[PDB]
């Protein structure tokens, strides 16, 4: 299973010396299997029988085929989605940069956008460590 | 130690440890996708 195709396949073989089965005669006919049937090959003497079965499902579907995308207005700091603009409430609304207490991480600032949809492509977390008298204190790098 | 025995504790020193997260990523879809019919093909043989 993949984007672009389906496949399901499945094969049965099988292998018997069913020779002796074919070395058969036919007293009701007065006729022989070989004969009767008018086969030679595999039944005047039976051999090694095979029963070779192939079962072969195969389905095409296009990869992007209908779909469906929401609007999306990349830019190097952001992503913008134009959603909905409704009117209703407040266009939008900053957050300011806050100092978590006891801490040294940094919220970095954002601005929320309503009437379209704004995501900021990278956030900044600051560093921070735990401060404690000779126990083990976790020191985090900033990660973005 | 000292205040029952008179022997004193080996000294035991816990170095700086560095503590590895793995890298996460969470997907969100941006859009569906409806493969569209192309073609549909069965097959089946016995062979005796």
């Amino acid at each position: 299973n993949d984007q672009e195709k389906a496949h399901l396949d499945i094969a049965g073989s099988l292998e018997g010396h069913l020779r002796f089965l074919k070395n058969i005669i036919l007293p009701v006919y007065d006729k022989s299997l070989w004969d009767f049937l008018k086969l030679d090959v595999t039944t005047s003497i039976g051999r090694r029988q095979h029963l070779r079965v192939s079962t072969a499902f195969v389905y095409t579907k296009n990869p992007n085929g209908y779909s469906f995308s929401i609007p999306v207005k990349v830019l190097a700091d952001k992503f913008i989605i134009p959603g909905l603009k409704l009117n209703d409430l407040n266009s939008v609304l900053v957050m300011p940069t806050f100092h978590v207490p006891f801490t040294d991480l940094q919220v970095p600032s954002c601005k929320l956008d309503f009437r379209e949809i704004q995501i900021y492509k990278k956030l900044r977390t600051s560093s921070f460590a735990l401060n404690l008298p000779t126990l083990p204190e976790v020191k985090f790098p900033e990660v973005d | 130690a000292n205040k029952i025995a008179d022997f004193e504790l080996p000294t035991i020193i816990v170095p700086e440890q560095t503590i590895e997260i793995p890298s996460i990523k969470f997907s969100v879809p941006a859009g569906i996708v409806i493969p569209s019919f192309q073609a549909l093909t069965a097959r089946f043989e016995v062979d005796s």
